[PDB]
RNA sequence: AGGAUAGUGGCCUACCAUGGUUUCAACGGGUAACGGGGAAUAAGGGUUCGAUUCCGGAGAGGGAGCCUGAGAAACGGCUACCACAUCCAAGGAAGGCAGCAGGCGCGCAAAUUACCCAAUCCUAAUUCAGGGAGGUAGUGACAAUAAAUAACGAUACAGGGCCCAUUCGGGUCUUGUAAUUGGAAUGAGUACAAUGUAAAUACCUUAACGAGGAACAAUUGGAGGGCAAGUCUGGUGCCAGCAGCCGCGGUAAUUCCAGCUCCAAUAGCGUAUAUUAAAGUUGUUGCAGUUAAAAAGCUCGUAGUUGAACUUUGGGCCCGGUUGGCC
RNA sequence: GGACUUUUACUUUGAAAAAAUUAGAGUGUUCAAAGCAGGCGUAUUGCUCGAAUAUAUUAGCAUGGAAUAAUAGAAUAGGACG
């Protein structure tokens, strides 16, 4: 009788399994960005596709079809909100054109790397989940962020752990009562 | 030409013609008269349990020579006469006789997968234990 | 169902009330009243869904049993009583009066007025007969029954009213060139300053109308609803006045108003 | 952290409106005991398959059980 | 069919398999860091680039 | 014409005319048929499913009947019969879980005999009570979202640019290869607590406690092809067994059974069955019919589908809107 | 209002087609699936946009047109204007 929450995925499969170019492509994105998933690779290859779906269903408009005018700026909103896109191309063939490696460098988990939090992506990973980090004012503990360029001029460490300060660690409490007991 | 009419008021011509051509198709066909339901074993389900009578060492189709050691079962909700391939190594001796086992088909929708004639269905479980932990030794089977 | 219903879920209550699918399987049924099911706001909406005045039916039920609130003329102590299309309500506390009007979003609206504004309304006559003795009388769109008023006043005119009694404080006809107010479809909150209309002797009047940007549609006869004539209104109306802006227009209107 | 305040126009204005189990979790009154719902609901099944006060009845079930 | 035969050969070669088992190692990354000691040893790691890119080198 | 109905009316009766539907598939049978809003799936067209949270219907074990009532043909209301089934101090008495829990049986196949009316709503005479409606928690890998299992510095090797071009010396810096070593680094789980909620139990918060892998240990399929992944070791010897299709195995097995390695996906993966795409292998879009299956032995012919050309063109006259086009 | 209004199919436009769903606007549930909330203050009086829009088959009503397809028309004129 309560009406049953909607759920859908964010997701698609290959059509067809196993394509060794697909594979090695793919294997080079991960081993790059740092990541473990072909699920959360096809998950961005969904989105790209969907929102490339669109691209094309709209510019079969014509100009000035006000479906396509507010849509399409819209859509150019979103994109250069988040910062895959950039804020001088607008004309939906670089919305056409652009790429899943531009999805992943807009990420949080590279940016941390460029940003030089991490010394490797994968450090940038443990760091996020580790919860060194807040991208404003409170901390986040998940990769896929598709940053708002906001949170970018507001990166800083985790204030509530240290390499933000606050207090010294875990571990380093530990070592700190080691070194107190060898000198006692 | 062609055959097919074409006029804008024919569409009843039309849907008998594709009715008759579909019955001379295949899925449709057992799909309305319910043959899964009415004339198979299973009844359309996808396993069923099942009662081993005694053993049989079917001999392979050709180009092989083989024994495939398969088991004779019986059914409950039915009581119709199956056989099921006994896959592995060995599993045979862990089924020997009398196990309440549950059954369930090959992969090709009413026919034989290999050089195992006259067979559609397999073994799966032995009185709520499946083959492949027994054959792997995970786990092992209730003593009776 | 073998007699009335008395239940109602969620999702079959209407949209405009905007109660939301979450939040328990089950819905407030309007009560029986001077106004349809589906054209009403029950007071439980009004005062949980709209100023958050109260939280929870029972702060409701406390309210309208302490008799801050009165419809009418009259502290209608029921929570689920219809406020219909035009009503008035009036609130000692905060000195307040809303009126219960549309917006062009298809939504009952929130219409803060003044004592006055409240102490008259507005009607549309629904019907008109003769009653038993000799009496003639009218019907209006609030199960409001009235005796004794002008010949002149035929159907599909609007009456303004006292609030204190039923009688009149006076009449507005139906012709061609008088505003109005629209009550169904996707016009639901047009004013649309009529223009002409068609009759199909038969069946479903129709009318042509088209507010002051020139931009016309066509309503049946029964879901408008004439406020008085061009120009004046007989009260005051809400943001936007009918006028149902582009998508567009109204993202830059908000985006100027951030 | 982030929740809902409400201030009352004094302490007799908030215990009159108010729910018992904010006013009793903020101390201001008791929560009254009782049974099980199902216990309450057994009673009543009981009371409703008996009729009347019940004095006649146990004088009866007394001349009864006597013997 | 030769519906019966020697079912007494069951389970020939599995008992007379000989029992090796397995012998004993650190427990491997997961997850990502798996895969990138996948991208690592097949681009970086020019370990067999022979001609065709093998991946289980025989001993040759 | 009359009766009944709350009301029209074969709804029923009296009398009368003998008509009414039908290949434009009536009527009869079947349905693993309640219907719809909708779901999967796709370029389009489409095919399939849809008991199943919302709408309308039907039912309360099958049938029939009826009282009360505004409203029932009520079933958590009565009467009977039918099949079920209970208590008997054997005279008699009381019932219909396709309500919530729960049990038996059926099976391939499916949760706790729990808490609360805090909310959503409903009901009563009524703010105050009641509500297995409902919410809550438990089981729960049905399906969906996010995402840990590990990382970082330096120390033994191998590089690529540049400088010296002072040889093969440095290699500044590389980026990895490592029975190298160190740290910091929090989480899962433990929480003191507060918060959470009707009370809670959970989430988040954070104390205190909580890793170096032996730690806290990621499985499921597979390695001949389609289809990515061993010319590796041992065993077996058309036997045992593998394999969707092809096929492997008859003493050097790249397929079997084990060890090792390697690839795929990943807290999921496979398997069986149904269904869609694939499938222009249902073909309206858009199939084939000489020989691959298929042109009736030939002709007539009703319904059906289809059916030659023609009947107002023309020009002028103005008008004012959209598009650009000077400015 | 009196009036002749021979018939259709077709085609255009509109009213209407219950929500949820679907597509889709906006929205930082810490992202996301979701949901429809939220945001801003001088943070004491408080201020404030929202919860769009689209789709809705045939059939039914009105509806501009009159190409296309048929469709009867006054012939041993009971023929129209009269």
């Amino acid at each position: 009788p309560r009406a049953p929450r909607t759920y859908s995925k964010t997701y698609s499969t290959p059509k067809r399994p196993y394509e060794s170019s697909r594979l090695d492509a793919e294997l080079k994105l991960a081993g790059e960005f740092g990541l473990k998933n072909k699920k959360e690779i096809y998950r961005i290859s969904f989105q790209l596709s969907k929102i490339r779906r669109a691209a094309r269903d709209l510019l079969t408009r014509d100009e000035k079809d006000p479906k396509r005018l507010f849509e399409g700026n819209a859509l150019i909103r979103r994109l250069v909100r988040v910062g895959v896109l950039s804020e001088d191309k607008k004309k939906l063939d670089y919305v056409l054109a652009l790429k899943v490696e531009d999805f992943l460098e807009r990420r949080l988990q590279t940016q941390v790397y460029k940003l030089g939090l991490a010394k490797s992506v994968h450090h940038a990973r443990v760091l996020i989940t580790q919860r060194h980090i807040a991208v404003g004012k409170q901390i986040v503990n998940i990769p896929s962020f598709m940053v708002r360029l906001d949170s970018e001029k507001h990166i800083d460490f985790a204030p509530t752990s240290p390499f933000g300060g606050a207090r010294p660690g875990r571990v380093a409490r530990r070592n700190a009562a080691r070194k107190a007991e060898a000198s006692g | 030409g062609k055959g097919k009419p074409r006029g804008l008021n024919s569409a009843r011509k039309l849907r008998v013609h594709r009715r008759n051509n579909r019955w001379a198709e295949n899925n449709y066909k057992k799909r309305l008269l319910g043959t899964a339901f009415k004339s198979s074993p299973f009844g359309g389900s996808s396993h069923a349990k099942g009662i081993v009578l005694e053993k049989l060492g079917i001999e392979s189709k050709q180009p092989n020579s083989a024994i495939r050691k398969c088991v004779r079962v019986q059914l409950i909700k039915n009581g119709k006469k199956v056989t099921a391939f006994v896959p592995n190594d060995g599993c045979l001796n862990f089924v020997d006789e009398n196990d309440e086992v549950l059954l369930a088909g090959f992969g090709r929708k009413g026919k034989a997968k290999g050089d195992i004639p006259g067979v559609r269905f397999k073994v799966v479980k032995v009185s709520g234990v499946s083959l492949l932990a027994l054959w792997k030794e995970k786990k092992e089977k209730p003593r009776s | 169902a073998r007699g009335p219903k008395k239940h109602l879920k969620r999702l079959a209550a209407p949209h405009h009330w905007l109660l939301d699918k979450l939040s328990g399987c089950y819905a407030p049924r309007p009560s029986a009243g001077p106004h349809k099911l589906r054209e009403s706001l029950p007071l439980i909406v009004f005062l949980r869904n709209r100023l958050k005045y109260a939280l929870n039916g029972r702060e409701v039920k406390a309210i309208l049993m302490q008799r801050h609130v009165k419809v009418d003329g009259k502290v209608r102590t029921d929570t689920t009583y219809p406020a219909g299309f035009m009503d008035v309500i009036t609130l000692d506390a905060t000195n307040e009066n809303f009126r219960l009007v549309y917006d062009v979003k298809g939504r009952f609206a929130v219409h803060r007025i003044t004592d006055e504004e409240a102490s008259y309304k507005l009607g549309k006559v629904k019907k008109v007969q003769l009653g038993k003795k000799g009496v003639p009388y009218v019907v209006t769109h609030d199960g409001r029954t009235i005796r004794y008023p002008d010949p002149n006043i035929k159907v599909n005119d609007t009456v303004k009213i006292d609030l204190a009694s039923g009688k009149i404080t006076d009449f507005i006809k139906f012709d061609a060139g008088k505003l109005v107010y629209v009550t169904g479809g996707r016009n639901l909150g047009r004013i649309g300053t009529i223009v002409h209309k068609e009759r199909h002797d038969g069946g479903f009047d129709l009318v042509h109308i088209k507010d002051s940007l020139d931009n016309t549609f066509v309503t049946r006869l029964n879901n408008v609803f004439v406020i008085g004539e061009q120009g004046k209104p007989y009260i005051s109306l809400p943001k936007g006045k009918g006028i149902k802006l582009s998508i567009a227009e109204e993202r830059d209107r908000r985006r100027a108003q951030q | 952290s982030v929740g809902f305040g409400l201030v009352y126009n004094s302490v007799a204005e908030a215990k009159k409106f108010e729910p018992t189990y904010r006013l009793v979790r903020y101390g201001l009154a008791e929560k009254v005991e009782k049974a099980s719902r199902q216990q309450r609901k057994q009673k009543k099944n009981r009371d409703k398959k008996i009729f009347g006060t019940g004095k006649r009845l146990a004088k009866k079930v007394a001349r009864r059980n006597a013997d | 069919a030769k519906v019966h035969g020697s079912l007494a050969r069951a389970g020939k070669v599995k008992s007379q398999t000989p029992k090796v088992e397995k012998t004993e190692k650190p427990k491997k990354p997961k997850g990502r860091a798996y895969k990138r000691l996948l991208y690592t040893r097949r681009f970086v790691n020019v370990t067999l680039v022979n001609g065709k890119r093998r991946m289980n080198p025989g001993p040759s």
